């Protein structure tokens, strides 16, 4: 049914996982607790062994995302682009596909969140389904690695090859550079010899003029990735001169190379660094807690932070939840069946995308369907299908990809 | 009557002893009329309360049959969970025990 | 009003937020769910239909409140800090929000009951910073922390990221022992540009990390710090050399180096002995693992206790992690301009009452806005024509304030 | 009693820390939590046959401690058959009598763990009753719990140590030697040190079987040339733009795995070997692979019941138990008592030791270099003794592991008065 | 009241016999009501107490159960052996017989 | 026997006759409890309380006075404690290591040698049997005495013009 009826239902089955966790080993005999009622309630909602019910569906779940000729009015760009109620009579969309949701309770609750203090440091695919789809604001205190922001800009075309150059002596002083890890952002300029002191602008790449850094401690480094980078020198006297930077945001000078714990947002213009004294090349690090700015979440998730092609992208870590599905597949031999399944079902979604109904021209896979990080790239670097289009079908590809991630789980045919 | 006269006497002027009798005849009738047939079945399986024709099971003897029963209600309950709280003046379970 | 009363609130809004995130996703139609039926009844508690209203008819009248020296200050006098004295102050926010909440004594017999517990939640409320830092309560004794956190300035080192450029640079002849530390382990030890010889070698645990336990550590040789190399030091050996071991003075065992044995020691003992198997030019010990305070030793970190020298590096308890929605909310509404002009008022105004005589002491000018703590943290405690104790005093006053801060305004919508 | 027994009631008291840690400031005046109205009936279920939970908890842990003490009391927990079987074991004891009891709602309590494994997210930090299932056992673990590589370590022919390498990496080296595969926290490093270049081609890198259970999701993999923050010598990391691509393969995907992308990948080093082609010829080389890690399916009985070790002596872990630990022994210290339950341990030990040997007596050469609760340590210095068999060694570990974790967890709210 | 009536008189005040016999009424009293249905069983089936539904047994004499219960309880039955050690004034087992 | 407070199975009339309970209970115990506490405890105290502490492990008072030196035992750099006064007696060949030696009613600490010592900050390590003590009504000064022996190598020696000499 509609977009929304397979979030509801989404939500409902990532509620029963939630809750199944909060239930291991605090199932003990005298007492019915209070997590158990819901667990046996949100069974009594899916129309004694749990197991028995949410296995069923799974196996019904996998017959329907198999076969074409029925989970085809999902792949249509209809869809994801509206909730209009679908003239679809299929077993599987009656029995469970249905709106689950209290409104407009549920909404107003999810609002009220963005704004509480600690939000869930791994959420749910829920919400990532929500920013992903209708383009919806994340918690503005949720946390998030910055290198999976990371998206290829003009000046430089990757994060993670750099590596490879950042770690050869330069010929002279080059062009500054914008890397991102798990757990903080570098950035800097490389020489083989002196840099004079003064100021010096950094242009903050689109990527990560989003970002936003809380308990940071900002310092003179010289690895990236556990890499040593040559061509700066991390070396300094308590002598020296104070080196300060600027951002548009905060009219105060923020501190390089000292104790104390830094916020200042990303998302203004360029920072503005004061090399107090000459470095033989030199690389800054700001290693904190990193967040994304409030309303800013749309960049990431709706893939307009894209700018270039090829490009680099991360897959919104449906890769971290689809490992269950996978495991229940290999032990059943159907992992192979699946996969030639899904090839078929991207490749029809694709297909209904393009004007005309038909396959793009030099279109060839290098990975699965599950390895998501990779073939969002190939279908981001078709030159002859229209950009907003290439857009559009790696975030519907990717709901299609979560939503198999999560209703797959309890299958077992035999 | 008794729930009235209740309001015009402090705890003290009870003999502590009929105080919890009180109570417990309470928790009967609310087991005995306003009890599902489910939510009865539940307590005596996890041996909070012993069933309504157990006459002799529910004479007193030191507990607080009530506070037992409140201490184990669940969320979707609303008709008991009322009489008990509104009975126990807020109290929460954990309060009136 | 009370300062108890302040905080019994606190923890009761920082609970909504704890509860609100359990309910989202998980409200559904035609079930009832033990988390949303608490979360429900616990906004119930602040009006004596729609949370939203009431949530932010709160902030809005906090921030309205917090603004205002005239309202908000006797909040600022040294008393309400010291004191559970109830205040003679009518002002219609304190009346109908600031209330006794937390069940007595039960709430404090759980709270005792839990730092015995197995498993802590590794991210705290502020409650517990609140009553860590104001009534000088003890923590669980398994939550882990960040050494580097626990940092604080001593007579060899002024500080510890700073020492990471020195650290860095070749040196000239054998010096001092180093202490530093990271986001997930401590190292110490002697750089030099010529070997040192093998035998005995005493390190004193400096007075910040008297106080931090491993477990499951990991003990190694490396010349890594946050990244950044380490000169004068040799990760280099082999597999014939000669075992080198440590000892502390919590364990009669020696504690082995450079094996794939997971340790759990105390530092505590305030002295570390290591003993250097095979001569190296300069080394660098490794101890990563879970670290924790010591029981009843958190009094140190949290009373600024830990602090001996002036200047002093000092994190900020984290408060900066807390206050991110609040500040999200005053940039979408413009405020963020007139809110910081207004705490540098309530800074001014407390910093005052904590002085005999009432007025503010020269020399005083922040380097950074209300929000960046951590450094005026420094600031405060960095004027020497001002008792030390009563520095200390004024940094975690304000602090309190600071938190209550990030906890109420977040519903902030003023319009 | 039974060892079922020890363990329904360690979850109970496991499940009583979980709930008295959600109910730590969420216990208010008017407010009918349903949290703390089970933390109530928890309690309840310990023995009443009440206000102050720290009481009856409290005189819990005396009794325990008392318990543990006593070779004479607790000695039914010592030998073999106690860890082997469910057999109801007839031995009265007060406190095994008042606390040691049947608690876990069967057949529910089973389901609903198996349905666990199978779901989304789970526990990052399990309690230990997982842990307990899995090292007694040998029950399977949740297929999404992540774990530290480096702890999945074991000693296999060619290498003796993981940590040991780290000095011998960072030594330049005099020619072309064999392969090496250490591992971090957070990530997995293999490769070739040289001190002259390294031919373009294909490799073969044996996947040692500790690690042959591992799976990793998100990850990132590259050259680098670093081992825990220690730098690694004869390894270039240097590469260029214009450098032809380097991949490699895992019998278990059919396709190649990039190296050096910003591709975020998924694969299992759980099959064979896995096959290495270097693009351009390197003077040394070192791949990470830097993501989630998780046990593959079904696959844990090899970490947890001792089965991926075969040498001798070996590298071993400690599942954990010197986390859970800490508590009690902040207690012990608390009341001077540290000393005295540290000699009762050595005792328990060398008993236990004992029973799991015919005939019954202590193996010459066994002097522990730490005390009871470097679990860690003492787990070595007992899969070390070569005139014991091998298979008595892994039980006699395995053993004295559940009932350290039951001393973690019972002996927690200790205090003597 | 016996067991008070016990402080003050001496030994020489009652018949061999019965000073024995109230022994075992109390051994009596002790398996009936302070004993597990497991140290019970454990002590029938070694032949120290005579099984529980044996009245007349129990009430035959030449046989100070007491110090039998007492001279065959585990290190592990703490009660019990507080009991009867206190009964006997701190003697122990052996010295009590 | 030493181990357990299990009983014996030992019949012998000597034991019978005078060896079994003395003490009430549970109150003799929460008196040598509520006792540690006690402001002046005795000075030369009973076997008793050793033979508590030496078997049970149980609390000494708080404020019981001790002979510090008896606490010693041997650590790495020494090896003993009177042994060393002969060493401390002997003219130094260059400035030599720490020493940390104990008298019956002072601690002594201190750095030898026959060429001047620099003005600065010096850390001591105090070793594991003196990190137990605790000192009330101190007077922390400069000697060149130990148990009555000269310490050569040393000399105390000041004017009413030096600098201030503390410790932390």
């Amino acid at each position: 049914m509609s977009r929304q009826m397979w979030l509801d239902t989404s939500a409902l089955l990532e509620a029963i996982s939630e809750y199944v966790v909060r239930c291991n080993g605090d199932t003990f005999s005298g007492l019915t607790t209070g997590d158990f009622n819901a667990l046996s309630n949100m069974f009594t909602q899916l129309s004694s062994d749990p197991r028995v019910p949410l296995q069923t569906m799974s196996n019904m779940f996998v017959s329907f995302i198999t076969s074409t000729d029925r989970c085809g009015y999902m792949l249509r760009k209809t869809w994801f682009n509206s909730d209009t109620k679908p003239t679809v009579s299929d077993d599987f969309i009656t029995t469970y596909i249905r709106p689950r949701l209290q409104v407009p309770m549920s909404d107003t609750v999810r609002q009220l969140n963005n704004l509480s203090l600690q939000p869930s440091a791994k959420p749910k695919l829920y919400e990532r389904q929500n920013a992903i789809m209708k383009g919806l604001d994340i918690p503005y205190s949720e946390p998030i690695e910055p290198c999976k922001l990371f998206r290829s800009v003009a000046g430089q075309t990757g994060n993670i090859p750099m590596m490879g150059i950042l770690a050869t002596p330069p010929a002279a002083q080059q062009q500054p550079f914008f890397v991102a890890e798990r757990r903080r952002i570098l950035f800097g300029i490389r020489s083989n010899a002196a840099i004079p002191a003064g100021a010096y602008q950094f242009v903050v790449p689109a990527w990560a003029s989003v970002l936003s850094v809380t308990g940071a401690y900002v310092y003179f480094t010289n690895s990236f990735f556990g890499t040593i980078i040559a061509g700066v020198t991390a070396t300094a006297t308590a002598a020296d001169a104070a080196t300060t930077f600027t951002v548009p945001t905060d009219a105060n000078n923020l501190p390089v190379q000292t104790d104390s714990r830094l916020s200042f947002s990303l998302g203004g213009g360029n920072i503005n660094l004061e090399l107090g004294v000459a470095k033989t090349g030199f690389c800054v690090a700001i290693e904190g807690e990193f967040t994304i700015l409030a309303n800013r979440s749309q960049a990431y998730y709706t893939l307009n932070s894209i700018t270039q092609t090829p490009t680099s992208i991360d897959d919104f870590d449906v890769s971290d939840f689809l490992t269950t599905f996978l495991s229940q597949l290999r032990a059943c031999g159907q992992y192979e069946i699946f996969s030639d399944a899904m090839d078929q079902l991207t490749n029809s979604l694709i297909t209904n995308y393009m004007d005309p109904p038909a396959i793009p021209a030099g279109l060839a896979f290098t990975s699965p369907w599950f390895r998501f990080s990779e073939r969002a790239r190939t279908i981001l670097a078709l030159q002859n299908v229209d950009l907003n289009i290439r857009k559009l079908i790696v975030r519907h590809l990717w709901v299609i990809t979560s939503l198999i991630a999560v209703f797959g789980r309890y299958y077992r045919p035999n | 009557c008794l729930m009235l006269f209740q309001a015009l006497i402090p705890p003290s002027a009870l003999t502590a002893r009929q105080r919890l009798d009180i109570n417990n005849r309470f928790a009967y009738f609310l087991i005995k009329c306003h009890a599902t047939q489910a939510t009865t079945a539940r307590l005596v399986a996890n041996q909070v309360i012993y069933p309504v024709d157990a006459i002799d099971q529910w004479q007193s003897n030191g507990r607080d049959v009530l506070v037992a029963i409140y201490n184990n209600l669940l969320p979707g309950e609303l008709v008991l969970t009322n009489l008990i709280q509104t009975y126990f003046r807020g109290n929460t379970a954990q309060q009136a025990a």
